[PDB]
């Protein structure tokens, strides 16, 4: 993996359909859950990238060689045919790898985007909070729903809150 | 309209693949053995 | 119905400072974002620049960086086209056109430049 | 007081292949290979010519299922089972070598 | 940047005949991220294809774009009256993104 | 690499035959040390996933093209031999290609999972402790053989030591 | 991506000539940079690890096959031309999917030794120092210019600083 | 020699709770784990769970998710299968089987339900 | 789920005849996640086959198995009075791990 | 132009420490770094060591691991090779070799092994 | 670790003619990791190939290295004179990195 998605984040938000990332905060005015748009929209553009790369034809054109009506003589029919199967193995590996090993990427920076973000928040707060060890983050000075907009547009002041917070340890 | 062909009809796909004839002719997705290789477009599902 | 609407056209001085508008009905907004796009007269098309309605990211051209601003509805679901330090150069004219899948992963490019505003002249001279 | 960050789940996901592992579940996943086919020959944007009971062959020795073929155009040629090109009894020294021509000759 | 280079500048021909327009990158832009437009005087471009082959909706089926890499070609399979006017390609691969200066299409006969 | 097996983790214990990954633990009682059996899995589910994989013949028939005793006309031969030296071409450099790319990722994923453990005992001790910097963990509340034992099966109560831990910094 | 290259640190230094990764402080003695020589090298050696793998060529000899003054047969011309285009086919695949693989893992693992190298002074400076957000460490001991140099090649004694610096929080 | 040997045959009334033994011999246990079968009379096999005597990780099918623990040894390396709320439906022959690989990497399924258990009948009637 | 389906549900051979057992899977499954097994009545299930072709310990060489993908044969090249019972394959890939319903041999003459 | 010029030959007794030193010319100092082979008498090369001056990470083999130690310039861009337990088999011919680009990305084995010094004959004799 | 052994131990020839010297490896080594050297009695060895294939600077084009793997070849064209000395092939692919014992050339006629 990478630093867990389906790791000490333990399952996720079914009712999270704003997007693919968000906060769940909890205080004296009640519960609140949004979303976060633009790490949600880092990984929607990179798997965009991918799919858009991956999915794509040819503009070379082949031809028919053999016959399926009058069947061509055996040695030059045996020849063709051993080497259009020869072309299939080679795709049928180039096809299941492709999807294997972009599956694998997939996933992981997913689990990136997830961290990224997390030890993002915890870089935000500096001082006046602690790792909870699920994801959470436990605040030691009443964050009211003002303060939580802040955290999650990044625009939190960790130094006017530390005063407070660091004598509540 | 297409530019993929087979004696069975025609190849109407953007998809990379194709599972139908070997023998297609003109511009085709590649022929695979694989009935289906499904491409993930979204996180690890985890479920509450 | 999906339809951009443009404000009227705008004549201004040089040195100045305009602001198009582009009314959005139809489709979601902060589904797509926008795409502005500039035609000088008697000339071809140039893009100016894109933001997104969902997330708010700009990106802008280099000719414009630094004069250019977009933004996008206080709530009504209207984008807008901020131009100052007009030359004369600058007259054109200025369309929207609804651009790029947002919040969601979609293969192709149906929602890339899709729809388009009628447009807007804006004329930068002093007579 | 505290702030949680997690992500979206469904209920019911999607399997695919990792390289390490099988039938993980992800929220979405597109297919990448192509079953369904059409089961007629789309022909539009180009000459289509269905030879049907004329045998590619016979458009160059003309025998009376080819009359309406000697001097043909074509983007797209199409041979038939029933076709034939032969109608006094006969056939061709190279005779796949000259279809092929003809199959990419436009006419 | 992209440069988008389209010929013929101008292009006249009969009604019902077969028109071929050129759109050359100078670098491999991905199929999917290329589009073609139609202008005429005084309107705003209405998109014809989108993803080097695809047709927009509503637009008739004698639009075709095809090609791949650096080479690009929207054909008009027969052409019409109402078809005369000016045609841009676009590419939004990678920022900034380009257009062709365009092609303009006229038809004939006095 | 990743976030360092072979960075901050000076070298591994060849005395550790019990798993591979684990706790060497000191306090007054003596000297400890244990395996980690979820981790050492989880490193050992990918790998056999992987190989379980990669370890894989087709079901693909090839016949013979050409004649080791009596030889093939030689226009055809030339045509066998220019198909079938392409198709080794390829298949070598998928070989190379395809082992190189997972060892590269084998060698990283155990990165990765020896991070992760790493970084849950962090989250675990929460302000009890302090990061060493060579992998450690030094401990303000002298841990006991049961309390070493409640951090190596993720039980340990940080709020039932913590008075006494974040007294002595 | 990785754990953020072009992330919180907002940009890199132009003015930077002497490597790829280095220190910037900032104290009572003026401005100073420097670069770090062992973490570039790093970087630097995996990425020729890469180039020198990717860079080679075949010993396998291919001969004619076919005539470009007087054409062979049509239909073993057929046979061959079909068969060459689909191995140009498969190379054109391999390719593009090599090298954008390869720089996708090239930029990420350029990512990793950055983000190695910042938390390793982080890791370096204990509780003397707080994380800034952004890449810097402010330190709470005034830290003159011997004292960056210890940091910079890993000899930072935490304890002799720590004093002072948990005093000032 | 590895053999599997379960405990006797067991008659429960409906919504009782059932214990199955599995007495290990042979090989080291914590080296593989063990599969839990089931067999209705009359009836092919269903797998029902799987349990690390390594890790402690277990895996259920859906359908006994909730009423069925698997654990294993208090020391003497053996395996148990514990169901609750038992239906008339849960009428079957309970078997064991060593399976899967653990501390270790090995290619291929040759300690796949390599050995199984005689088996045990689990009769849930109230007559 | 992986649904294995067998064919025939019963198959009634002479004693040194060969006998062909197939089974289905819906989903593509790995070659080294299948095995098979015989069944007598009142006993416990001996696994034949694991990995799909590779024999278990002193199974005779007459069981072999086959096949890859979606498509898996147990053969029984020649069989004996002994081999008259029920056969099971078995899917572990991906849990549920799943069995096919079976198929019974048989054997002949009065 | 590149040279290196490496210092007088020497004569040693068993157990003792020799100090062969190779001064540099030509290149710029730390941007290669420098490999050391030495040659007994009728034999042919041997691979010792190497330092890069760039970073000051070297690389010995396992026969010198332990006794060799490799150094470079105070700041005179010059590199040493320090052998210590001098055995009556380290009598040898020691070459320097300038090797391996440091602080930059290059393809292929250009400065591999380049440019050598005319060499130090080190006698380990008690006689 | 890699041992590189050469062959022959001395080769005998005459002016102007065609010397072809071996090294083999015990393990697969990349081109580019391998050099050959010449050496005179009493002085430094000096680098003829590099990576292979690639002559350093100075060096006459008569001395041309080629092959791959585990096979590899320094050939002199046309020998001359001087050309008569010792030759190394050299690896420093993977650490320890190792020399071949050598081949002597020798020249002719009296
Ligand atoms: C080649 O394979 C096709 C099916 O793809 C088959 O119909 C044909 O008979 C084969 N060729 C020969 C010479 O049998
Ligand atoms: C799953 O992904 C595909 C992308 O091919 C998308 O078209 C589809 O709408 C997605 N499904 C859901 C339920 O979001
Ligand atoms: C093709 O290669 C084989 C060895 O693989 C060789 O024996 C044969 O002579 C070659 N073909 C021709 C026409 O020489
Ligand atoms: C095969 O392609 C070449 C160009 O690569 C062309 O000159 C030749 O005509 C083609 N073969 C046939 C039989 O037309």
């Amino acid at each position: 993996l990478f630093g867990a998605i389906a790791g000490f984040i333990e399952n996720g938000w079914e009712g999270l359909i704003d997007g693919w990332y968000g906060f769940r905060h909890q205080n004296a005015q009640g519960e609140g859950t949004a979303a976060d748009y633009k790490s949600t929209q880092s990984a929607i553009d990179q798997i965009t990238g991918k799919l858009n790369r991956l999915i794509e034809k040819t503009n070379q054109q082949f031809e028919l060689i053999d016959n399926e009506f009058n069947e061509v003589e055996k040695q030059i029919g045996n020849v063709i045919n051993w080497t259009r199967d020869s072309i299939t193995e080679v795709w049928s590996y180039n096809a299941e790898l492709l999807v294997a090993m972009e599956n694998q990427h997939t996933i992981d920076l997913a689990d990136s985007e997830m961290d990224k973000l997390y030890e993002r928040v915890k870089r935000q707060l500096r001082e006046n909070a602690e790792e909870d060890g699920t994801g959470c983050f436990e605040i030691f000075h009443k964050c009211d729903d003002d303060c939580m907009a802040s955290i999650r547009n990044n625009t939190y002041d960790h130094s006017k809150y530390r005063e407070e917070a660091m004598q509540n340890r | 309209e297409g530019d993929c062909y087979h004696s069975g009809g025609t190849i109407i796909s953007n998809l990379p693949f194709q599972n139908i004839d070997s023998r297609a002719v003109g511009k085709c997705p590649r022929y695979v053995k694989q009935r289906s290789l499904l491409l993930a477009t979204g996180m690890k599902n985890v479920p509450e | 119905q999906v339809q951009l609407v443009q404000s009227g056209a705008e004549v201004k001085k040089p040195g100045a400072s305009v602001k198009v508008s582009c009314k959005t009905s139809g489709y979601s907004f902060s589904t797509y974002g926008v795409s502005w796009v500039r035609q000088a007269p008697g000339q071809g098309p140039e893009w100016v620049g894109w933001i997104s309605a969902y997330t708010g990211i700009t990106d802008y051209a280099q000719k414009f960086q630094g004069r250019v601003t977009l933004t996008t509805d206080a709530t009504t679901a209207t984008a807008f086209l901020d131009l100052r330090s007009l030359r004369p150069d600058d007259t054109a004219t200025y369309f929207c056109a609804r651009d790029k899948v947002q919040g969601r992963v979609e293969v192709g490019s149906g929602g890339r430049h899709d729809y388009w505003g009628q447009g807007t002249l804006v004329i930068v001279s002093s007579a | 007081d505290k702030i949680c960050l997690g992500h979206h789940a469904v209920s019911n996901g999607t399997k695919v292949n990792t390289l390490t592992e099988r039938g993980v579940e992800v929220v979405n996943a597109t297919e990448t290979v192509e079953r369904t086919n059409i089961p007629r020959i789309c022909s539009k944007g180009k000459r289509t010519v269905d030879l049907g009971q004329c045998g590619l062959l016979g458009t160059i020795t003309g025998p009376p299922q080819c009359d309406q073929f000697l001097e043909f155009s074509a983007d797209l040629i199409i041979e038939r089972r029933e076709g034939s090109d032969v109608c006094y009894p006969g056939k061709f020294v190279n005779e796949e070598a000259l279809r092929q021509i003809l199959r990419e000759s436009g006419g | 940047e992209v440069v988008l280079t389209q010929s013929p500048g101008t292009l006249a021909l009969p009604p019902g005949e077969r028109a071929t327009l050129s759109c050359r990158a100078s670098h491999r832009v991905g199929s999917t991220y290329i589009a073609w437009y139609q202008q005429k005087s005084g309107q705003a471009p209405r998109r014809l294809i989108y993803g080097a082959s695809n047709r927009a909706t509503d637009i008739p089926d004698r639009f075709s774009g095809s090609g791949s890499g650096t080479d690009f070609t929207l054909t008009i399979r027969r052409l019409e009256p109402e078809d005369s006017a000016v045609y841009y390609c676009q590419q939004f691969s990678v920022s900034p993104w380009t257009f062709g200066q365009g092609t303009r299409v006229e038809i004939k006969r006095t």
